[PDB]
């Protein structure tokens, strides 16, 4: 039993990509642009509003993380929303 | 709002008259429908599509 | 509930022979096993991620 | 056995190998009592011919033949509609699948 | 917590007996409310610092520029009958 | 079988892949802080312009 | 071949779009964009679905405002087809930034 | 009470609470203090007709959230005072151009 080596020791106890990117697609801007009635469009338009989300989105993210921060709440509410739409001169109603 | 609900009694009239059009509609498609199958009838349909 | 086996048909009925093959483990197959398998039973039995 | 055989199986290709009759007309007796039944006998053994004869057996006997369902696996979805293509084909059969246009 | 659905509840049952209301709408409409009461009450906040002191007169002027003045003239005077008959 | 298993475990397969991780994850933090370094450095020129 | 003119199909769609009032951005990849662009800040986050919900639907209205703007500037001039400068032209005369 | 004194139905108590709580000025105008809300009350008459009426023109019973969105956005008036703010699950009045079509 002591002598010889084998295993039967269970263990001690181990340890043992957040890059992330962005999503959209060229479909969902070809429908977000028929709702805005367009009849025919080029090819260079879909940069372009990806550039409007990519300087659009991350401001108002800013300005809510630190509106919550100053709200003093380890959390995000969709209420948090409403001030930075209406600080944006865009307000939402129904939340 | 007169305007609209004047709009609107028109919608109503002529919900109404589509209504009884395709009531008629069903009245004539079920006497063009077929009726009583039977045995003799239904076999025969049965024996085409076979 | 209605259940009827082979036994309701045997008279023109091919048989069922059972075979069980042994087959070994190669040597760079064995490694990996026990890496895994030491891993896995060091971190198991413990504390992980 | 509390079953009476008495089929009139028409425009039904083949025959019951003397194996599915007693099926048929088990599965009969469950219709005349408004039953629900179970055929779980050993797979291959003809499960598809027995209920497409108790279909027939309903069409012939009564003059009941409205649209039925038969929730398959999809492997077997082009099966069942050929099983009784070269069985009975007195039957109109639909197969549902295949993008929503068609 | 006092909801406001009663309210806008009455008023719509007052004005259509047999429309129905949907869930978002009640948010939508308590939001309207809401913001509307608040803007109205610091439009007439501003209007008391405007006035070199610490009534009804500055709410009035402040609905008397906040909204469209066709609107506004039928405000202004439903609230001053709305205060009439509150007076006795 | 026991010291060859334990020789080609010290080194390892599964140690190739932590090596890996470690390496992704290096160079992840390193696009991050860069990332991270171009947004403080367009935010202040904004305020500057602003 | 039921091959109709370019842009015959077009109005009757644009028509099926401004009808309807429903979600046209796909909710997943909307909340891969979400968490990509807010890890950038702080870590255990604990977003709420509606306050993704809230801004996409705020980001939608404000691209359809812009797009529809946009359409306007373009049928200024002797133009069918949208390119780069309408829609700088349209992002710099509010002055939004 | 005094709502119904006053002819009005909205509570203007709360209303007065929640114009306490604000502080937006030491002492209030408490000879009208319900006159706010009956400016507000007058206000949510008109867009409750106007979606009411949306409603009604499209045969739905109850208020649909894009019914209101055309009767706030139809009156000029209306967008005049509530234009930058947008509705949720709201729409676009359908507005295609004369000159486009073929
Ligand atoms: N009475 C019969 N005549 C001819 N073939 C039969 C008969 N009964 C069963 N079979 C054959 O047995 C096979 C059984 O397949 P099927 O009935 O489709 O499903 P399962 O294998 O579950 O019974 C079929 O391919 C069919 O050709
Ligand atoms: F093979 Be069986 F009858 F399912």
């Amino acid at each position: 039993s002591g002598r010889g080596k084998g295993g039967k020791g269970l263990g001690k106890g181990g340890a043992k990509l957040r890059d992330n990117i962005q999503g959209i697609t060229k479909p969902a801007i070809r429908r977000l642009a028929r709702r805005g009635g367009v009849k025919r469009i080029s090819g260079l338009i879909y940069e372009e509003v990806r550039a409007v989300l990519k300087s659009f989105l991350e401001s108002v993210i800013r300005d809510s993380v630190t509106y919550t921060e100053h709200a003093k709440r380890k959390t995000v509410t969709s209420l948090d929303v409403v001030y930075a739409l209406k600080r944006q001169g865009r307000t939402l109603y129904g939340f | 709002m007169e305007n609209t609900m004047k709009v609107y009694e028109k919608l109503s009239k002529a919900e109404k008259k589509r209504k009884i059009i395709q009531e008629r509609i069903r009245k004539h498609k079920e006497q063009e429908s077929q009726h009583m199958l039977t045995q003799e009838e239904r076999l025969r349909i049965a024996k085409e599509t076979e | 509930l209605l259940r009827r086996l082979k036994a309701d048909v045997e008279k023109q009925m091919p048989a069922k022979y059972e075979h069980i093959v042994y087959c070994k483990l190669s040597k760079r197959q064995r490694f990996l096993y026990d890496d895994f398998m030491s891993r896995a039973q060091t971190k198991a039995t413990l504390a992980s991620g | 056995l509390s079953v009476v055989d008495v089929p009139v199986p028409s425009l039904l290709r083949g025959n019951l190998r003397t194996y599915q009759k007693q099926g048929l007309n088990w599965l009969a007796s469950l219709y005349n009592n408004h039953t629900n039944g179970i055929l779980a006998d050993e797979m291959g053994l003809g499960k598809t011919i027995q209920t497409i004869s108790l279909l027939a057996y309903l069409a012939c006997e009564k003059e009941n033949w409205g649209p039925h369902l038969i929730v398959v696996p999809t492997s077997v979805l082009l099966n069942w509609e050929m099983e009784f293509k070269r069985f009975a084909p007195g039957f109109k059969v639909l197969t549902y699948y295949g993008s929503p246009q068609q | 917590k006092e909801t406001y659905s009663s309210y806008i509840y009455k008023v719509l049952k007052q004005t259509h007996p047999d429309t129905g209301i949907s869930q978002k709408s009640m948010s939508i409409l308590n939001s309207f409310v809401n913001d509307i009461f608040e803007r109205i009450a610091t439009e007439a906040s501003k209007l008391a610092a405007y006035n070199k002191k610490s009534s009804a007169r500055e709410i009035q002027t402040a609905v008397r520029l906040i909204l469209p003045g066709e609107l506004a003239k039928h405000a202004v005077s439903e609230g001053t009958r709305a205060v009439t008959k509150y007076s006795s | 079988l026991n010291d060859e298993l334990v020789l080609h475990n010290k080194d390892g397969f599964l140690a190739r892949q932590e090596f890996l991780q470690r390496v992704g994850s290096a160079e992840d933090e390193r696009y991050k802080e860069l990332r991270r370094q171009q947004l403080a450095q367009q935010l202040q020129q904004d305020s500057e312009a602003s | 071949p039921h091959r109709y003119k370019p842009g015959t199909v077009a109005l009757r769609e644009i028509r099926r779009f401004q009808k309807s009032t429903e979600l046209l951005i796909r909710k997943l990849p909307f909340q891969r964009l979400v968490r990509e662009i807010a890890q950038d800040f702080k870590t255990d986050l604990r977003f709420q679905s509606s306050a993704i919900g809230a801004l996409q639907e705020s980001v939608e209205a404000y691209l359809v405002s812009l797009f529809e703007d946009t359409n306007l500037a373009a049928i200024h001039a002797k133009r069918v087809t949208i390119m780069p400068k309408e829609i700088q032209l349209a992002r710099r005369l509010r002055g939004e930034r | 009470s005094r709502s119904a004194k006053a002819g009005l139905t909205f509570p203007v108590g709360r209303v007065h609470r929640l114009l306490r709580r604000g502080n937006y000025a030491q002492r209030i105008g408490s000879g009208a203090p319900v006159y706010l809300t009956a400016v507000l009350e007058y206000l949510a008459a008109e867009i409750l007709e106007l979606a009411g009426n949306a409603a009604r023109d499209n045969k739905k019973t109850r208020i649909i959230p894009r019914h209101l969105q055309l009767a706030i956005r139809n009156d000029d008036e209306l967008n005049k005072l509530l234009g930058n703010v947008t509705i949720a699950q709201g729409g676009v009045l359908p507005n295609i151009h004369q000159n486009l079509l073929p």
